[PDB]
């Protein structure tokens, strides 16, 4: 599935300098709604921009007044850019994405571990390790003795690993009594039935 | 604008040719196309700017170089016969949606060199059979023997070249079609009023610019070196 | 991304309807072009169309970017003799333009009054070496080559006396073969049976 | 700025001096692929992803070219206004829960990077380690700065201590985020 790209327009006419240009495609409710914006940045400062909702290039700063005017004057350029809403955004979504990103699913690897040695009747800490999963949206809960609990529980927010796999950790503040068995429960679209890990105290 | 040097040149197989191109208009992209028959125009190498060079559809056998912004040149190391054809350089802006070509370049890569022959021009005077039957005199020129077909026929009347009332053959004539290769022949006309031709003062001439060899070219044969020169013939 | 000009070579009478066919095939959203290359010079731009489904036109020509047919045929209504050249179709949905094979257009002038004749010419060099000039024939006759081999015949040629307003075809023929009369120069050539053979 | 998904189909970055460029594609925040400006070839993060879709490198090459141009233009339009450096902040963690012996991967997440030029090397007991290191591209940040990730493959053992050594111009001296299996 050949993917398409946005085309930067030509600018009109020891210290470091950084330039950056990007084509941002915003898909609200799948392809149903699409907002397209291109940003031209020179030293962390956005100076010109094309907002799908404005229909043309606009100067965000005075440093971008030249470029904006010239690109809007030349019909060829303006239409080229404008059309990218379909030729790039819609095309990639309905094509490469739908058959690659939008349809990739990775199942988590849950495992329960306890901080300090099992000290019966002595407060300790239990942690649920949900790792390696995609997409993002996921839920986690702690099952003590058949009863879910919220108090004394905390989970680090989504930890993006960078390799298209996410991660999250949930700590349980309890006390390992005798007999009772703890179990972590997590809901993730990468699976039909909530995966549940158990730990006999 | 854009200009190519050399416009035309001959070279021996295994040689080493260097086609140069220099455009005025500040264009970022530059291209090197090769024209042939049954393939039209084909891209060999292009460049997004100085220091840049990209492979086209037929890069094999060629190298490209974008030293300056206004200069892009195609390089052929171990030249071969298969690389004989016309080369068109082009300059244009980003994304190549607007490109301007140059005059062109005729390249001849021979298996050796023992084939180059200058043109044998000769002006043929009109017949009174026509000068009276139609009141229109027609002088016919003929350039024969040349090889390769790098020629340019021009009519110089009284010293001044004229295009008014002229007709030159589209493509040369292969004197020996059967043969894998042979000299070529070109014919051109020039039709002037009867009352005009009939005047010993009116000087007529037929020039044939031929492009062959030059200094750096070993001639291991016998006849004079078939170098670049202008053959011709007059009439009154 | 690839172009396809099915038109090998096209030839038609002056003031006729020109229609050169071109069909592309890409994976993107290519811009389509037409380039005209006049004998002797390099190709130049005639017309182009970036946006799909709509036509571009220049100096009497016009072509439409038909996506349903993935075509970009070239049209001309009153093709002048000046429009005789090689026409190139090209498309670019990436960084560089690809071209089609090419189509040669030969627009023959309109002969108001035929006058088939076959004269002879003696050079200023010698005199024994001559040349037969088959000229003035109407624009519709076909000048064949030499079915033999020792004889040489050039294709049609349109002469034009500007400051006189007069266009007339031609076609030179010769042979190093000693015995060669102007009555055999175009034997297998279907030429006007009303040709003037002086002598 | 709200939406269900956001694809950045075309991210071109160009720096001067140094003549440094980068071209990538991003979706939901992860890197789809990047064009190797030297090898002139596309490189997908998920090799499998490269099996399903495709992208012509030249698309990135032409852009970088345009970006380089405009950089020269804008540098003048603002009479050589230089870029103010930043102090990058690192963070280290394991890809999965650590279990002594069981091979894992150490991740160093460096953020607030600007300009996009940094050195990120790993240290094993204060010793420079090479093999087993994979670095990502520069990801884009809303404030137009950048962020990068580096990965190291190791064998969990209390017998060793690690630290991510970050070297950047915005830092008075190299910094290192220490991390141990303790």
């Amino acid at each position: 599935f050949e993917a398409q790209k946005a085309k930067a327009n030509k600018a009109v006419d020891e210290r470091h300098f950084v330039y950056q240009f990007m084509g941002e495609c915003y898909f609200t409710n799948g392809t149903q709604r699409i907002r397209y914006v291109t940003r031209y940045i020179y030293n962390r400062e956005e100076y010109v921009r094309y907002d799908s909702d404005v229909g043309e290039h606009r100067a965000v700063t005075e440093l971008g007044r030249p470029d904006a005017e010239y690109w809007n004057s030349q019909p060829e350029i303006l239409e080229r850019t404008r059309a990218e809403l379909d030729t790039v955004c819609r095309h990639n979504y309905e094509g490469p994405e739908t058959h690659t990103s939008l349809r990739r699913l990775e199942q988590p690897n849950v495992v329960i571990s306890l901080s300090r040695t099992e000290a019966l009747n002595h407060h300790n800490t239990l942690v649920c390790s949900v790792t390696d999963f995609y997409p993002a949206k996921i839920k986690v809960r702690w099952f003590r003795n058949g009863q879910e609990e919220t108090v004394g529980v905390s989970s680090t927010q989504l930890i993006r690993n960078g390799d298209w796999t996410f991660q999250v950790l949930v700590m349980l503040e309890m006390t390992p009594r005798r007999g009772e068995v703890y179990t972590c429960h997590v809901e993730h679209p990468s699976l039909k039935s909530p995966i549940t890990v158990e730990w006999k105290a | 604008a854009v200009t190519q040097s050399p416009r035309n040149k001959v070279a021996v197989t295994g040689g080493k040719v260097t086609l140069s191109c220099n455009q005025t208009n500040n264009h970022n992209n530059m291209y090197w196309y090769r024209q042939d028959t049954g393939h039209g125009l084909r891209l060999i190498h292009y460049s997004y700017g100085a220091g840049s060079t990209e492979k086209g559809d037929i890069p094999d056998g060629y190298k490209a170089s974008r030293p300056s912004q206004e200069n892009f040149s195609l390089i052929l190391e171990l030249a071969t016969p298969s690389q004989t054809s016309v080369y068109f350089c082009a300059s244009g802006d980003f994304w190549g949606d607007t490109l301007y070509f140059g005059a062109g370049t005729r390249l001849s890569v021979l298996e050796d060199l023992k084939n180059v022959f200058p043109p044998e021009v000769a002006v043929f005077e009109p017949s009174e059979a026509e000068i009276s039957h139609t009141q229109k005199a027609t002088l016919v020129c003929l350039a024969t023997g040349f090889y390769p077909d790098h020629v340019e026929l021009s009519w110089w009347v009284n010293g001044k070249e004229v295009h008014s009332g002229v007709c030159t053959d589209p493509q040369p004539l292969k004197e020996q079609p059967a043969l894998n290769d042979s000299r070529y022949a070109l014919s051109s006309r020039l039709r002037v009023s009867a009352t005009f031709w009939q005047n010993p003062r009116n000087h007529f001439r037929c020039q044939v610019q031929f492009y062959g060899l030059s200094e750096n070219d070993e001639w291991t044969q016998d006849r004079a070196k078939p170098v670049t020169q202008i053959v011709s013939a007059e009439a009154w | 991304d690839s172009v396809t000009q099915m038109q090998g070579q096209v030839t038609l009478s002056e003031n006729d309807f020109l229609f050169i066919n071109c069909t592309y095939s890409t994976t993107g959203y290519p811009t389509l072009f037409w380039y005209v290359q006049y004998s002797g010079e390099g190709p130049q731009l005639l017309l182009q169309v970036t946006t799909a489904n709509n036509k571009g036109s220049s100096r009497g020509f016009e072509a439409t970017y038909d996506k349903g047919t993935t075509s970009f045929h070239l049209q001309k209504t009153s093709v002048q003799e000046i429009d005789s050249a090689v026409y190139y179709c090209a498309a670019n949905s990436g960084t560089y333009q690809r071209f089609g094979t090419g189509t040669k257009l030969q627009v023959v002038p309109n002969i108001q009054n035929p006058d088939p004749a076959v004269y002879q010419l003696r050079d200023s060099k010698s005199s024994d070496k001559s040349v037969c000039l088959f000229t003035d024939f109407d624009s519709q006759t076909n000048v064949s080559q030499s079915k033999d081999s020792d004889v040489y015949i050039t294709d049609k040629c349109v002469l034009d006396m500007r400051s006189m307003d007069f266009k007339s075809n031609s076609a030179v023929a010769w042979s190093n073969k000693s015995d060669f009369a102007c009555a055999n120069a175009f034997n297998n050539s279907i030429i006007p049976e009303d040709t003037f053979f002086p002598s | 700025i709200e939406a269900d998904h956001v694809g950045t189909y075309g991210i071109s970055v160009y720096q001067s001096p140094g003549d440094i460029g980068q071209y990538t594609f991003e979706f939901d925040g992860d890197e789809l692929f990047y064009v190797d400006l030297d090898k002139k070839e596309t490189v997908w993060m998920l090799p499998e992803f490269g099996q399903l879709a495709s992208f012509d490198p030249q698309g990135g090459l032409q852009n970088i070219a345009v970006v380089k141009h405009n950089l020269g233009v804008l540098t003048k339009r603002s009479n050589s206004t230089p870029a103010t450096n930043e102090a990058p902040q690192a963070t280290v963690f394991p890809k999965s829960p650590v279990l002594l012996g069981q091979p894992n991967t150490l991740i160093c997440f460096v953020d607030n990077i600007f300009p996009p030029v940094i050195n990120i090397t790993w240290l094993r007991n204060s010793k420079s380690v090479a093999d087993g290191v994979y670095e990502t591209s520069f990801f884009v940040n809303r404030d137009y700065s950048f962020h990068k990730l580096s990965y190291l493959t190791f064998i969990p053992s209390d017998d060793d201590i690690y630290d991510c050594k970050v070297e950047h111009w915005g830092l008075e001296e190299p910094v290192l985020k220490h991390w141990e299996p303790e």
